[PDB]
RNA sequence: GGAAGACCAAGGGUUCCUGUCCAACGUUAAUCGGGGCAGGGUGAGUCGACCCCUAAGGCGAGGCCGAAAGGCGUAGUCGAUGGGAAACAGGUUAAUAUUCCUGUACUUGGUGUUACUGCGAAGGGGGGACGGAGAAGGCUAUGUUGGCCGGGCGACGGUUGUCCCGGUUUAAGCGUGUAGGCUGGUUUUCCAGGCAAAUCCGGAAAAUCAAGGCUGAGGCGUGAUGACGAGGCACUACGGUGCUGAAGCAACAAAUGCCCUGCUUCCAGGAAAAGCCUCUAAGCAUCAGGUAACAUCAAAUCGUACCCCAAACCGACACAGGUGGUCAGGUAGAGAAUACCAAGGCGCUUGAGAGAACUCGGGUGAAGGAACUAGGCAAAAUGGUGCCGUAACUUCGGGAGAAGGCACGCUGAUAUGUAGGUGAGGUCCCUCGCGGAUGGAGCUGAAAUCAGUCGAAGAUACCAGCUGGCUGCAACUGUUUAUUAAAAACACAGCACUGUGCAAACACGAAAGUGGACGUAUACGGUGUGACGCCUGCCCGGUGCCGGAAGGUUAAUUGA
RNA sequence: UGGAGGACCGAACCGACUAAUGUUGAAAAAUUAGCGGAUGACUUGUGGCUGGGGGUGAAAGGCCAAUCAAACCGGGAGAU
């Protein structure tokens, strides 16, 4: 339920919030939780290696199963939960034998849905399987790049991958970025899409909101002094140079991808 | 107003205390220099 | 415990108005004891050396004062004080 | 007097208390002191530290890495600001007291007996265990009045009365199980998910019962024939000592404290680990070990004085500055603002005169009312509660407290105190109780209307908006040049470009590694712009970036 | 009925808009009278982390011990 607010105060005005009424109100499933500490975007030298991070509300790490490797054993969806650790929602599911696991919550999923994973599984959303057993052209998420490693691709809300080719050991995917990539057919994937696709709609409306999300302010380079940035001071408002990162590398159009390892896999760039 | 020295014991001793010096090469060089100048007390200890 | 240690515990009777007060009124004596002795060893040592019955021993440590002698700043040594409770039974006296 | 009081933590380290002294110290004298000299003073199983357990973070055997020193990190091992057993009232010192004394308790361990008995962990599972906001019901601390008890008839009119003053205090514990919150219960069979095992956890299936369990403020009872207690009676070195000791209840109001780590709701989704409960593996089986009652022993060590809204800490000073936590009396008041007082603490360590100019901080002002000046700078004025009323414009919320106006004291009646709030006695019921209904004594107590009355003035003090019209810039709350700049600067939600396929770009590291992220293109980084609304036109010649490989050109290399 | 908000008025608390006094100060940045925020991008306690060809910066070249367009201390060093 994507909803605007009546503007009872200037901050509240532009706020669009997304209310999913189907979400579980009340505590997560404890045995599946972990401790998580915010790093302030700082490495083991205490320096800031990534700017604009910190503050933010406290979060607990939900342990989500990306390998989906408990096999041929049906499991049913108990409830949908909010995961602070990621865009998407999650599902708390119960395998027949008495085990519970969290998973990414795919679209069309709701309390009561039977799902299952293995080589044999039926094709319906929320089911997982190695991809040579997947109909070509089908839509999937939570895709592995190496067999048994666990899902990496299309974990965000509303994202998904289309399988456009099966050749020998390699299936070719149309990635969400628009880039054709080969992946070995033995990597499990999951049917449907990631749900809560309306995540992207929601508007913060006020700086404070962004600050809850662990995002600190961003100082425009050309505002700083010439010593701090290449973009540098001037008298009043002055630019004069081609745009660069704070470390001087050219931005706005320069390709920074360099790997020669992973090249044989990539068919074509996104455009 | 609020001046620069706001004392704390635990702070004082973790920062400059004997053991804190001895932890490192540099610190033991401090304690070397002091023992060579012949101080009354090397570090800050009670 | 060994007796050899014992005879080394108890330095001296502590003399003062508080002392006299407790000795008369509550049946308790006051001792300067070695800085390191403990309630066990003082209980033992009185019970042994004065041969009378100790109930309980409470203790404290006195920090010596700081003095000046001829501009020089010295520090009087620390020491340990012990309030030693005797049961109403014994009567210890001064001849 | 929401402190200039009382108690801590920090920090100090003897400044504490007594005697004695007055050179120096104390902005003066000082007989006094936080000064000098001497003595005394800090009493713990249950308050803290230690200790048990972990957070961020640190160190880190092996290990990876690095010219050397060294960097990173695994098993570990440290690290509280967090989690972990238990004590209260009264009495006492010149100075300690939750420690000493009186009484009354409590906890955890060791040994012992006795009765019973499947006990065992670094492994398993529960528990511990967690946000913001809100709501309001139950209470208590506490206070006010009345009853009660002791004393009082009072320097000046009046005061044997509906009169005046003072007291009306009592804890942990132990027994009880209430307002409230949470949750179906019990029995049986199966399943292997819980790294091995499981009778425990989770899962499935029947059977059966409806009350069951868990939690819980406070009340009541005991604790307590005790203590405390106004005072009185004896002695006193006039500092005190000893004896005796009345009443010791009730109604009402009431927290920000407790019930409540609860309940309702929101999204930004809200520590870890041990004690603690249970399940078993290796094991051990009449041993061991566990459970209960009685006896018995132990509970070590260190801190404890005094100062902490400061003359004792941080400011060179006995410095108009700075310093976290706790307690929270009265009348008025929305109130922890304010004004005046209580408990309690102080009069700020040079006075004494005089009553000029001038400076400082104020008070008042004829007539005028911004004519002052860079500028209404400063001053004055506004100021409260209820009711009436309120524009352009608008993003429909606002603007708006717009503007402007009206009543406001006291006394009486409606009512010798109403509406409400609380709810005794009685009668009835009861699954009999801290129960239910009825019941209305007492107690508390707004608001209004009408009639009167005082004053120049009733929001009489302190307290407590100046308002309106036009326009620049910035949407907005925020942030900033500690110490001359708070803005029109910065950020901002949003918008766009662009980079990045995960061993991500990028960043920090000669490297290992780490952050990005236990994220995954609805993600992440970088640059610009900066809500919303309307829009974002032309130019690729210049520099840049992206694509192209044909030719021309060119490095090491090879050596004709 | 409900109780949203970088909502409103307003003390503690946080801050520093104006004026005067102070300028060998009561103070090496204060006081007095007014002023802004005051449920949050708030505020504060204890502990930890980042180290100078560096940090950190809602960005003023601000901040890093009353010293910052490159801290402090010892050295080269009797620099020139
Ligand atoms: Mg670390
Ligand atoms: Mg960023
Ligand atoms: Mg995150
Ligand atoms: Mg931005
Ligand atoms: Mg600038
Ligand atoms: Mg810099
Ligand atoms: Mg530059
Ligand atoms: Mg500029
Ligand atoms: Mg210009
Ligand atoms: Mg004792
Ligand atoms: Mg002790
Ligand atoms: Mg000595
Ligand atoms: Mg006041
Ligand atoms: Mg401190
Ligand atoms: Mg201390
Ligand atoms: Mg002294
Ligand atoms: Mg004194
Ligand atoms: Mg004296
Ligand atoms: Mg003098
Ligand atoms: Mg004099
Ligand atoms: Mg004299
Ligand atoms: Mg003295
Ligand atoms: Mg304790
Ligand atoms: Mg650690
Ligand atoms: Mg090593
Ligand atoms: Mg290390
Ligand atoms: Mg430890
Ligand atoms: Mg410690
Ligand atoms: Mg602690
Ligand atoms: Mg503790
Ligand atoms: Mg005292
Ligand atoms: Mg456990
Ligand atoms: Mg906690
Ligand atoms: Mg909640
Ligand atoms: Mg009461
Ligand atoms: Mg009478
Ligand atoms: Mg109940
Ligand atoms: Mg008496
Ligand atoms: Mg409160
Ligand atoms: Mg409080
Ligand atoms: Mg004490
Ligand atoms: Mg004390
Ligand atoms: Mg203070
Ligand atoms: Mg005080
Ligand atoms: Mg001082
Ligand atoms: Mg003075
Ligand atoms: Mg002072
Ligand atoms: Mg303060
Ligand atoms: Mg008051
Ligand atoms: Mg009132
Ligand atoms: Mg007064
Ligand atoms: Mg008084
Ligand atoms: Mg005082
Ligand atoms: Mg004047
Ligand atoms: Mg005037
Ligand atoms: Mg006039
Ligand atoms: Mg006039
Ligand atoms: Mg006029
Ligand atoms: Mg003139
Ligand atoms: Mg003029
Ligand atoms: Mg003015
Ligand atoms: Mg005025
Ligand atoms: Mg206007
Ligand atoms: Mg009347
Ligand atoms: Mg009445
Ligand atoms: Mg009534
Ligand atoms: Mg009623
Ligand atoms: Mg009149
Ligand atoms: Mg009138
Ligand atoms: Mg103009
Ligand atoms: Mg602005
Ligand atoms: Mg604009
Ligand atoms: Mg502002
Ligand atoms: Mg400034
Ligand atoms: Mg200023
Ligand atoms: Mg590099
Ligand atoms: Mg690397
Ligand atoms: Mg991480
Ligand atoms: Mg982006
Ligand atoms: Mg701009
Ligand atoms: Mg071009
Ligand atoms: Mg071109
Ligand atoms: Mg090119
Ligand atoms: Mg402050
Ligand atoms: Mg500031
Ligand atoms: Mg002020
Ligand atoms: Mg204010
Ligand atoms: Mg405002
Ligand atoms: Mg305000
Ligand atoms: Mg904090
Ligand atoms: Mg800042
Ligand atoms: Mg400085
Ligand atoms: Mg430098
Ligand atoms: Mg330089
Ligand atoms: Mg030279
Ligand atoms: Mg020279
Ligand atoms: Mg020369």
């Amino acid at each position: 339920a994507v909803v605007k607010c009546k503007p009872t105060s200037p901050g509240r005005r532009h706020v669009v919030k997304v209310v999913n009424p189907e979400l579980h109100k009340g505590k997560p499933f404890a045995p599946l939780l972990e401790k998580n500490s915010k790093s302030g975007g700082r490495n083991n030298n205490g320096r800031i290696t990534t700017r604009h991070i910190g503050g933010g509300h406290k979060q607990a790490y939900r342990i989500v199963d990306f390998k989906r490797n408990k096999d041929g054993i049906p499991a049913v969806v108990e409830r949908l939960e909010y995961d602070p650790n990621r865009s998407a929602n999650i599902a708390l599911v119960l395998y027949k034998d008495g085990e519970r696991r969290y998973i990414l919550a795919p679209k069309g999923l709701k309390a009561g849905d039977q799902i299952q994973s293995g080589v044999d599984a039926a094709i319906k959303p929320g089911n997982t399987l190695p991809m040579r057993n997947i109909p070509v052209g089908s839509t999937v998420h939570n895709v592995e790049m190496k067999p048994g490693k666990g899902g990496q691709l299309a974990r965000s809300a509303g994202t998904y991958v289309q399988i456009v080719a099966r050749d020998g050991a390699y299936v070719t995917l149309r990635l969400r970025s628009g880039e054709m990539r080969k992946v070995e057919a033995d990597c499990r994937a999951t049917l449907g899409e990631v749900g809560n696709a309306e995540h992207m709609l929601r508007v913060l409306g006020k700086a404070g909101a962004a600050r809850w999300r662990g995002v600190r302010p961003t100082v425009r380079g050309t505002a700083m002094n010439p010593v701090d940035h290449p973009h540098g001071g001037g008298e009043g408002r002055n630019f004069g140079k081609h745009p660069v990162t704070p470390w001087g590398v050219q931005t706005k159009g320069k390709k920074t991808r360099s790997n020669k390892r992973t090249d044989k896999f990539i068919v074509r760039r996104r455009s | 107003m609020k001046r620069t020295f706001q004392p704390s014991v635990l702070k004082r001793n973790r920062s400059h205390g004997f053991r804190a010096r001895m932890a490192t090469k540099n610190g033991r060089q401090v304690l070397a220099r002091r023992r060579a100048k012949g101080r009354a007390r090397l570090t800050v200890s009670k | 415990i060994r007796e050899e240690r014992l005879l080394k515990v108890l330095r001296a009777p502590h003399v003062s108005e508080k002392a006299s007060t407790a000795m008369e009124k509550s049946n308790t004596i006051v001792l300067k004891v070695a800085k390191d002795a403990t309630k066990a060893e003082i209980k033992a040592a009185v019970q042994k050396l004065f041969e009378v019955e100790v109930e309980v021993v409470n203790t404290l440590v006195v920090k010596g004062k700081v003095k000046r002698h001829g501009q020089r700043i010295g520090r009087r040594s620390d020491w340990k004080k012990a309030y030693v409770t005797l049961k109403e039974g014994q009567n210890l006296d001064f001849v």
